[PDB]
């Protein structure tokens, strides 16, 4: 499917965005 | 009575009114009940500290470059050396990164002028000591090993110590009142097409590459204490001067390179899982 | 502003900030961001009933989790980030009395002040930048560099001098109020508890001498300069 | 915005600031942000209108990184160089906007058929292009332009072009300019806050149109974000002044 | 109208009335009844004019429940969503109206043939569409537009659209907006009091037209009836904000 | 002006069997739609009718509770306006923590209640559609919903009426009474963004014909 | 004060009390206890730091549990009793926003107002008395009769007329402050959360007619007229 739709669980919070805990996003 | 109307005038019919212009007259029809009603900015409005012009954005300090300065760096050695052109960072390679505010907005214009301001922040402590010389060189450039050539231009010597920052206004000294941008006015290549000489021959213009350079050389070698680091990083900030000018709107030289996704129809295009 | 000669207690020329029942001193100078306005006028329309302030609770200094800066950290790396108010309610300082009004009220407008205190030694060196991004929901992963931080309202911390930094954060949101808490009965159509993001980023890596410390610590403190609450409800646990 | 003069603690002597070049060449100043946003951007270049559909939807939002083409991605009806316009680059710095937008629509025809342009206020969706509303197969008896909403007609025989100004009919104080990912499936009410409504073009018979967009007179931007991470390869497609 | 504050005898304390949102978003107020009635409604969407007939009759009356489509009933030339327009919903509350109506007629052509729009005053009948007056088979020698009545011409080559304002030429003080049953055969003089005349469009050759209607500047409504019994199923054709 | 007319919205019964804390009345107070999960058919209030013509509404909403009783009926109820978060049916305390008005029923048999406007936005967009081309009760699917005009932002604002003191009428009168719930817009009620009407006549709808050509002459 | 002739909505001559975001009406007359003073002067000495009020939260009306009165109930029988503030924090209306400041502050001074609303029919009759006993800890089982209630500050409720009653309760305690909450780390040597007791007692039994109702209900409502809090701490759950 389209991979942009939903963020992977390990990097994201419940609201489908990058978690504040996940510093490595940058 | 029904008297005849003899009044008349010659007219030139045009399809749109003030189509090219950013201001003046408009023939726009309001999709409203009241045709002269407008949006209210009584409560919700633009905040006074927000930039109103592109020159206001160009007055924001932005980190351009960085370089290291160590105790091994002998006197006269170029710590920093660049062509200071706000049109393009490189002439001979691709750029990818966080471009400064003044470079970003200058990329939207075909012409620029006025002095450029630099700020050198030395990421050090009180136990670091040394001297460097900042030089603005025009027309003719200096040899890497010939410090004397750099010293003969417009220079500012900074004694590093308790103060760990120095400002430097780069004068505008050129044969023309404005300089044309080294970037293209229009580039239809979108899919990283493999370039040839025929493509270059049929370009929008010719790149007038700048020979103006700003350099930083060692005057007195860095001599820190044994207890601290022997090498320090120097942050080079850049912005437009107070009389920085821009003119001739064109295609933007820079464009977003990170997290670029085109819009789709929500929710028709498979949003309902 | 000006140092003095050494005495029994060193150079006793410290400054300090007292807010409610909390005091924070500073040994060296401080950097402070510009006092900039929030949206005003919509408050009286958005809420038919009057809004309330609890200055004694909300306007006091409250420390949050410690930040460790190492020599391994590169430029542009996130040391920490905070989605506010969410993270100050249900992540950091959860037992703070600053959070008490958020239990009962569903809406609010919030202007914050964040003080940062660093403690690196005189043989270290480095630069850290803290910045704020207003209405950051689904735009945290773009315009999120050191360059974007230098453009937006920010404070700069030198890790050798230990200068303090105070970031003044107004309320700049696309709605009149921000929602305080999610709930099982409440809608999931609106993201609550986030009107802004705070980023703590490396501007220049930490460096040290031979046999020196390979890390040092920064401590953030927060307070509300203007916290107006609206829409009273039954009290709930925060997240 | 933070100017950063705060951080500039150095107060040593400097070279002259000189005199500005503004006004020397001409009085046509092009530095004003509002002036840049008020000149038009091509969205759709010769796109088809089909009478089998409700109409061609245009989401009410200014040009930005949201409409940027990336080499490899799926082909859209949008103009590829929207992201590289001056005003798109400006809108990438401001995440808030309030006020009216102006849409210049040109119908490629000289016929006497009326083409209707209907304004839809903020309903919470975000669509573009030809769409069958509620997936029906007949819209001549139930046209969108004759449902009650505000509408204007183009008569190409008289004038194939028009300029229409759409209001800020929304619940929110500001409209959100852009997101990090435009195709991400997140909280549905927040998802639709990037538009303030739609503009729907409905023909009689099959015909092509072109669409431009600009900011209105009553228009403001705010919430300065600073410059993003960018790339360029302009150098490669041009000769230097030394052959 | 009865506000009903009469019946509200309670005088206990209450919460604040607050401040109005009117003027906050924009100054374009859309609450005025007259302003709502003065914006146009699509009656006929691409209907044929045939020169074998006298002309296409348009009965002079505002949009209302009289022109409402019901699923199952016989197919008419009328637009199906007339009954669901704002102004139709408003006119369902007022059974009296006085003043002029304005008709925007667009001819789907660019030819040099003149299309005539003739006004007929209140004669006591109520018809619409193509009709042969007195069931003849020839009307070029005896046109309605050249009988003596007030007439205006459209020349599509110059302008395919026109806006014509029809007067209140009737015997009655008020015109009746609607009836309970529009097809009921009752007292014939009362039956015709729902119109103030007709507007007749006559072509040279076969051609299509579209027709809009709105209230004039000189226009009033009265005899407030209150809201009727209604139905809706809008919920069913939309997703919620929680997927 | 039409929205300022009082209109009978709903009715409910209140009996002596109704224990304390019990929900006599409970509704989402949205002037856009009466129901989100079922069809409506009946006499909609003036303020709902006219609000159905607009895409946006704002300002306080006024309610009036008329107790169809006599002097020998006695009891107490509590009216509560609940925002964002809603209360459990059995948890009266959750309703008591919001914006409330307790009414002592006795000689006076009517109480007024202004519902405050407390939201995150200055105006609220309508839950009904801006445009709906479906006229012939078409059997809906997910593709139809996916290609809708917008997304329904359903309101979580609720108004509830709970028993405080149980109704204790005399043996000589009725043990149960009806309560009429009227509704209208506040003095600062606002409307904006004209759209397709959500409601339309459901009774005695007949399209016009040519009189007398179409078989009027018997 | 004076009734009128019957109209569409009966005898529309009701009175009402509005406090914050809560209104309570009354059909008939009300009885109100005397406005009597609290201890003042010790506040400034007992607490070195300033005390705080949260009127928007605390000064609103909050209903508590319903009271049932039956024909079986005899004179002197306790219908209900409340140890305050304890029972208004962790027994009755636990999710009330009135209770929010008690989570964070350890001490306080409290002046209350308690409204009672009865609903018995016109063919019933009976008398109920509500009274307050100041500093009642280990003296609840003595001076606890109808006679002691008639002596102490009180209100009297007739069960047929449905007259309202308002008991004004000052702060009269043997210490400067009352403790708000017990805790595992805190001492067990001092009884917290009790500076007074409220008793609801039968004065004359409920009576009814042939085939009449054998019970009727009374609803108490409380509010703080003057709630001053002292000694800020980390927030805790109430009991």
């Amino acid at each position: 499917d389209n991979p942009h739709r939903f963020l992977p669980a390990n990097v994201s919070n419940r609201w489908n965005e990058y978690s504040s805990a996940y510093l490595p996003r940058v | 009575d029904k008297p005849k109307d003899v009044s008349s005038i010659t007219i030139i019919p045009k399809p749109r009114l003030g189509f090219p212009h950013g201001k003046g007259k408009s023939d726009a029809v309001a999709m409203r009940v009241n045709p002269v009603a407008l949006t209210s900015f009584q409560d919700v409005s633009a905040y006074p500290d927000e930039p109103r012009t592109t020159l206001d954005i160009a007055r924001i300090w932005g980190l351009r470059s960085t370089f290291n300065w160590g105790s091994g760096d002998e006197h006269g050695k170029e710590l920093f050396n660049t062509v200071l052109d706000p049109g393009l960072r490189f002439y001979d390679q691709d750029y990818e990164g966080q471009i400064t505010p003044m470079e970003y907005v200058t990329g939207l214009y075909n012409f620029w002028s006025g002095p450029i301001e630099l700020r050198f922040d030395f990421v050090s402590n009180a136990f670091h000591t040394g001297t460097v010389i900042i030089s603005a060189e025009y027309n003719r450039s200096s040899t890497n090993t010939d410090e004397c050539q750099s010293h003969s231009t417009y220079t500012k010597t900074f004694h590093l110590g308790e103060q760990k920052s120095v400002h430097f206004t780069v004068p505008y000294i050129y044969d023309t009142v404005v300089r044309r941008n080294t970037a293209s006015a229009y580039l239809p290549v979108t899919d990283y097409d493999k370039v040839d000489n025929v493509s270059r021959a049929q370009a929008m213009g010719i790149r007038a590459e700048s020979k103006m350079r700003v350099k930083v050389r060692v005057v007195n070698v860095l001599r820190p204490v044994a207890s601290t680091t022997s090498t320090i990083e120097v942050l080079v900030y850049m912005r437009g001067g107070k009389n920085y000018a821009l003119h001739g709107l064109k295609q933007s030289t820079y464009w977003p390179s990170n997290s670029v996704v085109p819009i789709d129809s929500f929710p028709p295009d498979g949003y309902d899982p | 502003e000006v140092p003095s000669k050494e005495s029994i207690q060193g150079d006793a020329t410290q400054q300090s900030s007292k807010e409610e029942n909390t005091i924070i001193t500073r040994d060296q100078q401080q950097t402070v961001s510009e006092n900039i306005p929030s949206t005003v006028g919509d408050l009286v329309i958005a809420s038919s009933e009057p809004t309330q302030q609890f200055r004694s609770l909300t306007n006091r200094w409250m420390p949050i989790n410690s930040i460790r800066v190492t020599v391994n950290g590169k430029r542009n790396d996130l040391l920490a980030q905070y989605y506010i108010p969410e993270d100050f309610l249900s992540t950091h300082a959860k037992c703070a009395p600053n959070t008490i009004p958020f239990e009962t009220y569903v809406y609010g407008k919030y202007e914050l002040e964040m003080k940062f205190v660093a403690n690196g030694n005189k043989f270290q060196c480095g630069k850290v930048i803290i910045s704020v991004k207003f209405d950051s929901y689904q735009a945290d992963n773009i315009n999120t560099g050191f360059q974007a931080a230098l453009s937006r309202p920010h404070i700069m911390l030198d890790l050798s001098t230990n200068n303090e930094g105070v970031l003044k954060i107004p309320f700049r949101y696309h709605r009149a109020f921000v929602r305080n808490q999610t709930h099982k009965t409440a809608t999931a159509g609106v993201r609550p508890g986030k009107f802004a993001s705070i980023y703590v980023q490396v501007l220049s890596p930490l460096q040290t001498g031979e046999g020196g410390a390979n890390d040092m610590f920064i401590r953030p403190f927060y307070r509300y300069t203007r916290a107006e609450f609206a829409g009273m409800s039954y009290k709930v646990p925060l997240t | 915005m933070d100017t950063g003069a705060k951080e500039d603690e150095d107060e040593t002597a400097n070279f002259s600031d000189g005199v500005t070049a503004m006004g020397f060449q001409s009085l046509d100043t092009q530095v004003s942000i509002k002036d840049i946003l008020r000149r038009p951007v091509l969205l759709f270049n010769h796109v088809e209108l089909d009478p089998d559909y409700t109409g061609f939807f245009i989401p009410i939002m200014p040009p930005s990184r949201m409409m940027q083409y990336k080499s490899g991605d799926k082909e859209t009806s949008f103009q590829r160089l929207i992201g590289r316009t001056p005003q798109a680059a400006i809108m990438n710095l401001f995440r808030f906007w309030r006020g009216s937008l102006r849409y210049t629509i040109i119908i490629h025809s000289t016929d006497g058929h009326p083409i209707y342009v209907t304004h839809v206020p903020h309903t919470g969706n975000r669509v573009y292009g030809l769409m069958k509303v509620n997936n029906l197969h007949e819209y001549t008896k139930v046209p969108i332009f004759g449902c009650g909403l505000t509408t204007e007609m183009i008569i190409p025989s008289v004038n194939p072009s028009i300029c229409v100004e759409v209001p800020f009919d929304t619940e929110n104080n500001w409209a959100v300019t852009f997101d990090e990912d435009a195709q991400r499936n997140y909280s549905w009410r927040d998802k639709g806050d990037t538009v303030t409504g739609h503009l729907v073009v409905t023909p009689v018979v099959s015909v092509y149109m072109s669409v431009w967009v600009e900011a209105g007179d009553d228009f403001e931007v705010s919430n300065f974000y600073g410059p993003p991470s960018v790339k360029t390869n302009d150098w490669n497609y041009a000769f230097s002044d030394e052959h």
